[PDB]
């Protein structure tokens, strides 16, 4: 029909869930450095 | 059955299935207890009164590990990644061999089960040396695994045969996947084949007295990582080519799926060092090179994320899907075989987030050997792979036995499904928290209740889950056996063609798929990558072998 | 419709993948950043250091607990730690904060884990191999070592102690 609004909203949660995890633990690495 | 005479593969497949699920049941019983244990409660007395032969926490973990992650998965894959390509091709697999593969799997399990049930094998599913297990464990497992080799032949045989009857034709989708899959698994299984053949088997038979534990865990992980994808891809297979039909839609691209699988064939094996970050005697550089390749092997699962979402979206739209989120509510939430996997994919997002972190080299040092890792993978294997397995019963079981499913079983499953997912969610939260709270995994920490007081609140989630999933497992069993135990037989639905998805193709596709169908080239490509990543390391290691004597610590 | 979607999806898939790889290459450089710093010490030494596991606490740097701590630089202190069947040697380790502690850990029996709670020291201790990690404590106290690798039935009870010096 048009732009995959649903799928791009899914990959959003994903990429955000990725950054939370990766930045969230990337700081604990330096906080235990 | 003229059904089985006309489709003997059906029978072989079924045996694989049941055996697998049987294995999943038994291995799953210890799961609630291991959850309660991680909630700081020690339910193991009760376990021991019920199951007398159980001697400790660690024997039940081994059994948990082995039956669930190893036996169950392998059997399923062997069932899916052979039956599906067969039916797609409408060709019969070499049945001598196929039946041979099953017995091997059966026999292998039996022989390996005994020393596990006899507390002769309390080593864990990883069986790291110098911890020494009974020969019949290492001989049992070897057989069982080798069973896959047969499966690899069988599938390749089919493939060669079909290419003959269709000269110049692109390999059909599922068959392409299965092909890459098994090749990929062949390459992956070497690592383990070596370990067992060179060290473990002669070690356990008496022939040597020592085995280098580093070279042992190096070879193990050569195989140890790709096997997780050996577990995954059969579910991926189903999600790509079967779920979209279930959802009322189509696969949105044949090339994309081919690509995903192609990347796995290339990037699955040469990443094992990610499991060995905390290890000594392995260059940090090669640990960086492997950390890069691991972030790369996540690309395939990134592609899948989109491709499947779009298809599911597409599906919801054809159903009467509203706005940004309508399509979702348009989906068949009444159909298990739809619900099960979709839930798994949800939990996968956290799972795969967990894996990207574990793969970032230095960041591993925060969570290694902690209960964060069981949290990571229970989303992966115990959630997505298992649910998928479960839900696929609803089209598969009927397609094999002819036994239709009553509406009551159909809702029974929907309950099993939700509980299992929910419980998986709770625990996921309860093992991730305590993980960052330095609680180590593989631990009977309910025998030391005051060791970890800062994990107060997560210990609760673990408890909850334990219960949740204890119920879910029960109902499954009941739901499971209700189906297999009924004498309703509709020999027409057994003959019903498998509900494969239709595939939206494009103009560009042709030349791209044509490239990908260069399998013999990609295989050697994949073979070269492993040599380049392991080669260097393994040479020095076999130059400086320092075998140490075996220990029994149970 | 259906063929219209196909080119729409395969067009944001191309833009999703570009973004994906850019995002991963930012992780690579933010991993390539932690490799040039002082934090990159807790990485086990790459060069092989073979030892016998059956004559470690009889002859050599791990025989005598007392000689565990040894100044080897102006502000460097090479500890020789010995991860064994449910326990650590020396217990407790005693080293000054602000100093560069270069641990050299092995085992006489099976594999052990050397996890210092609150730090980045997390290394696998292998029989017949020396596990060599560099670290600088910048906080005082009693640091707890946990054995994160299943080493038998007394594995959940194997803990250590590093009293850094205040
Ligand atoms: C099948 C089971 C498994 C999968 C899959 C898996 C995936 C990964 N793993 Fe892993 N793993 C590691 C890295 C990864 C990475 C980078 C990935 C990647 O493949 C993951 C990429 C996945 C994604 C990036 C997510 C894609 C999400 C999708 C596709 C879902 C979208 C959902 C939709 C679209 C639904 C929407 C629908 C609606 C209705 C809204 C590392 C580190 O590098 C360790 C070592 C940790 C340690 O030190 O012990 C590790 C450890 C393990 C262990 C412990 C083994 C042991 O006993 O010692 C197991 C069993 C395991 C299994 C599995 N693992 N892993
Ligand atoms: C009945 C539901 C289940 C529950 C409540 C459960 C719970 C747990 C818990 C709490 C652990 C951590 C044990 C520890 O660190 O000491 C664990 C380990 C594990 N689980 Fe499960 N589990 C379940 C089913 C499954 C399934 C279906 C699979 C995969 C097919 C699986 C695979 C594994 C593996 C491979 C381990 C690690 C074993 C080891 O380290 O030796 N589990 N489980
Ligand atoms: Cu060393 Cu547990
Ligand atoms: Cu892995
Ligand atoms: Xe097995
Ligand atoms: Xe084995
Ligand atoms: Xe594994």
């Amino acid at each position: 029909e048009e732009k995959p609004k649903g799928a791009l909203a899914v990959i959003l949660v994903l990429t955000l869930t990725i950054l939370v995890f990766w930045l969230g633990v990337y700081a604990v690495f330096f906080a235990r450095g | 059955s003229r059904v089985y005479e006309a489709y003997p593969e059906k029978k072989a497949t079924l045996y694989f299935l049941v055996l697998g699920f049987l294995a999943l049941i038994v291995g799953s019983l210890f799961g609630p207890f291991q959850a309660l244990n991680y909630g700081n409660v020690d339910a193991y007395p009760l376990l021991k009164r019920l199951l007398p032969f159980v001697q400790s926490y660690y024997q039940g973990l081994t059994l948990h590990g082995v039956l669930n992650a190893i036996v169950f998965t392998q059997l399923f894959a062997q069932a899916i990644m052979v039956y599906l390509p067969a039916r797609e091709l409408n060709m019969r697999p070499n049945m001598g061999l196929m039946w041979l593969s099953w017995w091997m799997a059966f026999i292998g399990l039996v022989v390996a089960a005994l020393p596990l049930l006899a507390n002769e094998a309390t080593v864990l599913y990883t069986f790291y040396p110098p911890l020494k297990g009974h020969w019949a464990f290492y001989l049992g497992a070897s057989v069982f695994v080798l069973s896959t080799w047969v499966s690899i032949y069988i599938v390749l045989d089919l493939w060669r045969r079909w290419k003959a009857a269709n000269p110049g034709k692109v390999t059909p989708l599922v068959t392409y996947m299965a092909v890459v899959f098994w090749l990929m698994w062949f390459l992956a299984s070497l690592g383990l084949v070596l370990e067992a053949v060179l060290f473990l088997l002669p070690w356990s038979f008496g022939l040597v007295e020592g085995v280098d534990p580093l070279v042992a865990r190096t070879l193990f992980w050569w195989t140890g990582h790709p096997i997780v994808y050996f577990w995954l891809l059969p579910a991926y297979a189903i999600i790509y080519t079967i779920l979209p039909k279930q959802a009322g839609g189509k696969l949105v691209s044949d090339p994309m799926a081919r690509l995903a699988f192609l990347l796995f064939l290339l990037l699955s094996t040469p990443v094992g060092f990610h499991h060995q970050f905390a290890d000594p005697g392995i260059d940090p550089t090669w640990k960086m090179i492997h950390s890069v390749l691991t972030l790369f092997v996540a690309v395939p699962s990134l592609m899948t994320a989109f491709t499947v979402a779009a298809s599911l979206e597409f599906a919801g739209r054809l159903r009467g899907g509203r706005g940004l989120f309508g399509w979702i509510r348009a989906l068949p939430w009444d159909n298990p075989a739809f619900v099960a996997p979709v839930l798994g994919l949800l939990g996968f997002i956290p799972g795969g987030a967990g894996g990207i972190v574990n793969a970032s080299f230095t960041l591993d040092y925060v969570v290694h050997n902690t209960a964060w890792v069981p949290g990571h993978f229970h989303l992966q294997v115990a959630s997505l792979v298992t649910l998928t397995a479960m839900g696929s019963l609803y089209w598969l079981l009927p397609n094999l036995t002819g036994k239709p499913i009553s509406d009551a079983q159909r809702r029974l499953g929907l309950a099993v499904v939700w509980l299992w997912f929910l419980g998986m969610m709770i625990m996921a939260v309860g093992l991730h928290w305590a993980g960052l709270l330095n609680v180590p995994r593989r631990a009977y920490i309910a025998q030391v209740p005051d060791a970890y007081p800062h994990a107060a609140v997560p210990m609760v989630f673990n408890v909850l889950a334990g219960i949740v999933l204890l119920v879910a497992l029960l109902l499954f069993i009941y739901g499971l056996f209700s189906v297999l135990l009924s004498r309703e037989r509709k020999p027409e639905l057994a003959e019903a063609p498998l509900p494969f998805a239709e595939v939206i193709s494009g103009p560009e596709d042709r030349r791209l798929v044509l490239a990908m169908d260069r399998i013999g080239f990609w295989f050697a490509v994949a073979a070269i990558l492993v040599v380049l990543a392991y080669g260097p390391t393994l040479v020095q290691l076999f130059g400086h072998l320092n075998p140490v004597p075996g220990w029994r610590l149970w | 419709d259906e063929h219209k979607a196909h080119k729409a999806i395969l067009a944001y898939e191309k833009g999703w993948l570009a973004f994906s790889l850019a995002m991963l290459f930012v992780f690579i450089a933010l991993i390539a950043y932690t490799l040039a710093t002082h934090t990159a010490g807790v990485i086990p030494a790459g060069k092989l250091e073979r030892v016998d596991p059956t004559t470690v606490r009889q002859e050599g740097p791990w025989a005598d607990p007392a000689q565990a701590v040894v100044q080897t630089g102006p502000n460097q202190y090479t500890v020789y730690v010995l991860a064994f069947a449910f326990g650590y040697q020396p217990n407790p380790i005693e080293v000054p904060q602000g100093a560069e502690i270069v641990f050299k850990i092995t085992s006489p029996d099976v594999i052990h884990g050397f996890h210092v709670e609150g730090t980045n020291i997390n290394v696998e201790v292998l029989p017949g191999e020396v596990s060599t990690v560099r670290y600088t404590f910048k906080r005082p106290g009693e640091y707890r070592i946990i054995c994160n690798q299943y080493c038998g039935l007394g594995h959940q009870n194997m803990f250590g102690t590093i009293v850094v010096k205040e």
